[PDB]
């Protein structure tokens, strides 16, 4: 009998095979069981070894014979998944016959150093104006979308997804994004139902999901974030832009906590192992820039955390916000008095900041961010409103006017120069005379006229990537035109 | 095979055996008890040892007993013979009637529908509640839950919708009541006998409960849910029709495991809960759908401790339903019944497109005015009311009529109000909202809201109380 | 000697050695690894079995593979050569920029330096800028808080702060990023370069930068703070100077160093912190003191958790600080640089004996006019400015006047002001303080005053600012 290239299963149950054998089985190695079930052995101990079944150990007998397959965990890449939906391993779900990919890739490589980097300066467009301009998110980032129940995360991420349809669709090669959306512990149908949105909009010839849902084995959801940033890697290192969306990556974390307190590790804070940080931080320290040396390729990513109660406070919440280059709040407090996407302006940051905005959105959003600053320091009095200064009257008359210019619309991102358009109508003042519950109509009427008739103009922004004293003057000419037969 | 009990702690009973061993989640009959003991496998220890929690009670049992490997998972009978009767844990009839006589048996532990097997419609399922209907339509198919503390309306709300939808469904219908009040099974049972639900001479039956409450041992409230699961299961896929399935509750479906997990020696969790709350939650949830061979229209009640909804058991659930309807103590206490929270409960398909351009502006007016109204009060508890602006205190006004007219009196509570069950189609509802916001109702005062059916009823309220002043 | 790996469970390996056991800390070299895996002792389990933390990942380790005992603990090059280079916790060389060349290797395990070897007298590190050096003085061989996150100039006073100090004393200086972001870690690499604190072509650079990134196993987070502390006690007792050891964050070092207590299975102290947290503060802090060849002054960027001061970790912290600077937004806004809060930041050596009577008195003055003015800004927005005494508006001008005369220009940051750097010794700060105190200079404009250095040079700013 062998029992270096194989063992023999002493014990099992909840998911932890305890096997007998496997002296040559390698940390974090992938054996197989006999029943055709696989395996991830997590901790070699000097009498046993403990493996994490990747299913149901309904068919995981005692003294089973387990083979190990000599490899670490490695994923399918290339573009031959764009457009598929792959499980936590690279088998496909969709049902649309095999994957055909030629490279593969270990799930558990390292991050790119410090020299092979470069500061992140292209803008990754969201298509989301609160986004777009108040927190901006580069290209090379990682910014958290951390929010409570049924705010309007995973409706950030899909309007982000959908809206770089138009740099897909062009012939510019530099601004493609390929986009990966990991779905993590998941109702299938939920999946289901984001797959069937993304083909409507035409978003799923572009885009990579991964799907570990609920009822997958609990070292699937712990694998799939990996997985996802494997085949995005793979776009990064070939001189392509990549987008990966976690969602969530607190259930990543729960998995994570069900394995260990499983495999009798200690359990620390929470119950989480110590492990729960270093788990993240060597996920999102994937998410680079690589300088022209490397290809010049990039991968953001966009993690989700949900927070119970707004506690951001808590353990993971806390252990994804210091790692990460910035953070949306979605409140629901705003979501429910029309502010959707709900997306807090306060709490939001982006350490990259501005340098990570077209020269266009920076000249308005500048300004914006400081107009709206000022109105979020006098907005209490907004129920008083009269008894007060034309000083504070006109700093909350202009808040408000361009709050309701943030709101916006399920799965309709917006071009870059129309956010700038609209932005620089509601800044630059030709809205202070207008009714607040009207603005939205003036948008909505205003947009689709410039888009009609003059698409020169907004060609000229897009291309000039800035917005000319020309420009300038005839956009100035176009708002007042319009807002006078209003 | 044939095994010996070898040692017996609580509900965990470790079993020894020298032939071969059981498969996990296999069915061990214990030999030489009064009444059936079923103990389902749950670990392989080494040794030829298994660990093991018994469905019943675990009194009088004996170091070395027999222990018959009976081969499957628990098998349950199944078919349209069981409408209309009782089952426990092991499916066994609970309601002495002989036993049932099917052809068809089912393992209660399957796997789930595949990625590849899933539906992606949505149709609005009119309930008949004003609350329910305008802010969080439900959808046929869909899974449904009530979140709610102790004594909030969940199973006054269950027993409503069960009357309302399962009276006039053409499919069948089932409900699995884990791990609650047995005075509630027992008054629902003839409830529905005395409804015509349920028909004890003929085989014209719409239901088939299944019953695991509060004084089973955990071990069998932590599996009930998945017999009355299965039951709906063979109704989705073998008659190829549309089902219900009420669970109530589905919270002691994890208490259950969390009660039995330290005994099989696991470390605990978070809040005391087992390490696999949510991959054994989410092994139930994710067979509780609609497919394309068939159509579950899930309602759940789930407990929220110490109205909590931060616990990891209610934070868990909330992503396995497609809409949530978390009824509230607070509103509880204004009088409002049902209690459910506007601002709390929540759809999926509460979009412009699935409900109408008028529906989903109506339902966000609605929610707008009371989150003003919410932080409006903040100011009145200082000022004063006298003191409030005059395009503020319409706000309050109006806020409050929507408060009040977002109450509705059900058929099941007229032991409770005295008042006369209504329901409200869906027209009705959108209108009657429509008009409160625009300023029709001004002149009415708010307690002529209280407690009515359609607007118009609350006009004629509002006569009578002007004509009897 | 070798063993062999027996057991490896995450982060934590355990090897049987068969001769002799490595007493606890030492370094053990993992022997068929293409990168260079290092395991640093822990426990000494008995049967001749230590349980280890390992500095990398540990996929791919096999049960026997051989273990080979360095000798002593993590060793690393301290040479004068440092300077400029980024080096790794194991003191490996990370800007793939060649070997770095010593011919002094130091273990990263030291001691505190002796009750004798202490110094007596509490001296007064001058970092050439005027806010921190009136307000809240820092002291040579004493920690110093560094609170403020991002946005208000954290990173361009510590390069302001590095400059200075190699300038004004001919010290080096040291960073430890512990846990530092690799975006970030690049960023501020980019930045020194930039700004000539690091030079890559003519050996001067006046920086040594270490980082334990932020991807890498616990026990590699836990050590970098002791690099970092090794090559600056390096330069303090082989070259007998003064040192800056800037270490952020200081958060990450306390958090890295309770994972790997969780990860050896200690029972967590009161709210999840290691047991040992008190020590291991101490056994770090209590290295960076001011001995009798040198001095190591510690600039300790600190973050807060949940806002609560009171936290083991800050309140472990606090017990070690000698002073605190309070960068704030606030005062970013009003155009202010650097952004120190002049009113919350605090130090434990503005006491008449330690900096002296004429310091302290203008300190003092100082802060209660700027107390005074913050608390009459609140009646000026409320009951207006036409109902203030002489008395009151005489204050506020002097107020606005010596807010605006914190501000300096930084040699660092002159691309953005563009105004040539300055450096500010101590005494002209403090004759420029009493003067315009004493309102020998109520006859000059408020904006004469913004950004310039000594006052003479305020007055020179007056005049050309009428012609
Ligand atoms: N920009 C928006 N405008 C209008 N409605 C929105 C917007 N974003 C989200 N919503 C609404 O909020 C609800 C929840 O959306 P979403 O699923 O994005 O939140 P979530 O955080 O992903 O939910 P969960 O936490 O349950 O996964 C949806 O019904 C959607 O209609
Ligand atoms: N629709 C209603 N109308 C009047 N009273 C109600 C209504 N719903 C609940 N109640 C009151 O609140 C109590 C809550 O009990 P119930 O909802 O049956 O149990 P649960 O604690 O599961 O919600 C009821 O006994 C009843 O007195
Ligand atoms: N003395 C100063 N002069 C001019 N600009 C400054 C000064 N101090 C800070 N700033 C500005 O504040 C910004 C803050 O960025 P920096 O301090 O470099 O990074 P961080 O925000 O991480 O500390 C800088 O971009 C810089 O332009
Ligand atoms: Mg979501
Ligand atoms: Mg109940």
């Amino acid at each position: 009998v062998d029992l270096e290239e194989t063992g023999r299963v002493l014990s099992i149950g909840d998911g932890i095979a305890r096997v007998h054998g496997l002296r040559n089985v390698q940390a974090e190695e992938m054996v197989e069981f006999s029943s055709g079930l696989k395996g991830m052995s997590l901790n070699l101990e000097p009498d046993n070894v403990g493996v994490v079944v990747f299913g149901n150990d309904k068919l995981i007998k005692e003294g089973d014979i387990v083979k190990r397959t000599g490899a670490i965990v490695d994923v399918p890449v290339g573009e031959e998944l764009l457009g598929r939906v792959v499980d936590a391993l690279g088998n496909a779900i969709d049902g649309k016959g095999p994957i055909g990919s030629k490279a593969r890739r270990r799930v558990g490589l390292k991050a790119p150093g410090i020299i092979p980097r470069i500061s992140v300066r292209e803008p990754m467009q969201t298509g989301i104006k609160a986004v777009d301009s108040l927190v901006p998110i580069g290209r090379g980032q990682r910014e958290l979308i951390i929010g409570d129940r049924q705010t309007g995360k995973t409706s950030i991420a899909i309007d982000t997804i959908i809206n770089q349809k138009r740099f897909n669709d062009g012939t510019d090669e530099k601004k493609k994004l390929y986009c990966i959306y990991v779905a993590i512990g998941q109702k299938r149908s939920t999946v289901a139902q984001l797959v069937k949105r993304l083909t409507d909009a035409d978003a799923m010839k572009y885009t990579i999901v991964v799907s570990a849902t609920a009822s997958d084995a609990a070292p699937l959801q712990y694998l799939a974030p990996y997985s996802g940033c494997s085949m995005g890697e793979y776009f990064r290192d070939n001189g392509k832009h990549a987008l990966i969306i976690y969602d969530d990556l607190s259930k990543q974390a729960v998995a994570y906590r069900q394995m260990s307190l499983l495999l009798r590790r200690p359990p620390g804070r929470e119950a989480y192992p110590g492990d729960v940080f270093y788990l993240h931080s060597r996920l999102l320290e994937r998410a680079a820039k690589m300088n022209d040396a490397f290809g010049g390729g990039s991968l953001t990513a966009l993690p989700v955390i949900e927070t119970q109660a707004g506690d951001v406070s808590a353990y993971i919440p806390t252990n994804v916000i210091s790692i990460t280059d910035g953070q949306i709040f979605l409140e629901t407090e705003l979501f429910y008095k029309g502010i959707r996407p709900a997306i807090n302006v306060g709490l939001s940051v982006s350490r990259v900041g501005s340098a990570a905005q077209t020269r266009a959105m920076k000249q308005v959003a500048g300004t914006m961010k400081l107009e709206l600053a000022q109105y979020r320091e006098v907005a209490a009095f907004a129920q008083f409103g009269s008894d007060l200064d034309a000083a504070t009257q006109q700093l909350l008359s202009r808040g408000v006017r361009l709050t309701e210019l943030l709101k916006q619309g399920q799965y309709s991102p917006m071009a870059i120069e129309e956010q700038v358009a609209v932005i620089y109508a509601g800044v630059r003042g030709y809205l202070d005379k207008l009714e607040p519950s009207k603005i939205t109509k003036f948008e909505n009427a205003f947009l689709s006229h410039v888009i009609s008739q003059h698409q020169a103009l907004l060609g000229k922004i897009r291309t000039d990537g800035k917005i000319s004293e020309e420009s300038d003057a005839k956009l100035k000419e176009i708002v007042t035109n319009f807002l006078a037969g209003f | 095979t044939t095994g010996r009990i070898v040692a017996v702690i609580g509900a965990v009973v470790d079993v020894q055996f020298d032939e071969g061993l059981p498969p996990i989640l296999n069915a061990l009959e214990v030999q030489g008890r009064e009444t059936r003991l079923v103990l389902e496998v749950a670990q392989h220890l080494g040794e030829s040892t298994v660990r093991t929690i018994a469905m019943d009670g675990t009194e009088g049992l004996v170091r070395g007993q027999k222990v018959l490997d009976s081969g499957a998972p628990i098998r349950i009978p199944v078919g349209p013979e069981t409408l209309g009767r009782i089952m426990n844990v092991i499916g066994e009839p609970i309601d002495e009637r002989g036993p049932i006589k099917t052809k068809q048996f089912a393992a209660i532990h399957a796997e789930a529908p595949e990625f590849v097997e899933m539906s992606v419609e949505q149709e609005i399922l009119v309930t008949g509640i004003k609350v329910v209907d305008l802010l969080a339509p439900y959808a046929k198919g869909g899974k449904i839950g009530l979140f709610g503390g102790a004594g909030v309306g969940k199973t006054v709300l269950i027993m409503e919708l069960i009357n309302n939808v399962a009276k006039a469904h053409g499919g069948y219908s089932v409900f699995a009541g884990v791990g609650e009040r047995t005075r509630e099974g027992n008054d629902l049972y003839h409830e529905m006998i005395e409804s015509g639900v349920i028909n004890l001479k003929d085989a014209t039956s719409k239901v088939a409960l299944v019953y695991g409450q509060m004084n089973e041992p955990p071990g069998a409230r932590a599996r009930v849910a998945l017999t009355g699961l299965t039951v709906a299961e063979y109704f989705r896929d073998q008659e190829g029709q549309d089902v219900l399935l009420f669970i109530d509750n589905i919270f002691r479906f994890t208490q259950a495991g969390s009660e039995v997990s330290a005994l099989l020696g696991r470390i605990p969790s978070a809040v005391g809960y087992q390490p696999t709350l949510a991959t054994d939650m989410g092994t139930m949830q994710e067979r509780i759908t609609t497919t394309k061979k068939g159509s579950i229209t899930s309602v759940q009640a789930i407990y929220v401790p110490a109205d909590d909804l931060t616990d990891p058991a209610p934070a868990t659930t909330f992503a396995h339903l497609d809409a949530t309807t978390v009824l509230s103590r607070a509103i509880a206490e204004l009088g409002i019944y049902p209690a459910v929270d506007p601002l709390d409960s929540t759809s999926r398909i509460m979009d412009p497109n699935i409900v109408g351009s008028e529906h989903y502006d109506v339902a966000r007016g609605v929610q707008k005015i009371l989150q003003d109204y919410k932080s409006l009060q903040d100011i009145i508890a200082i000022l004063g009311m006298d003191e409030l602006s005059e395009e503020d205190k319409l706000t309050v006004s109006r806020a409050r009529k929507i408060q009040r007219f977002l109450s509705q009196p059900f058929q099941v509570a007229e032991v409770f109000t005295g008042h006369l069950g209504k329901l409200v189609p869906l027209k009705e509802t959108i209108k009657g909202f429509q008009q409160i916001l625009a300023g029709e109702y001004d002149h009415l005062p708010e307690q002529a809201f209280y407690m009515v059916g359609p607007i118009e009823e609350a006009v004629a309220k509002a006569d009578k109380l002007a004509e009897e002043h």
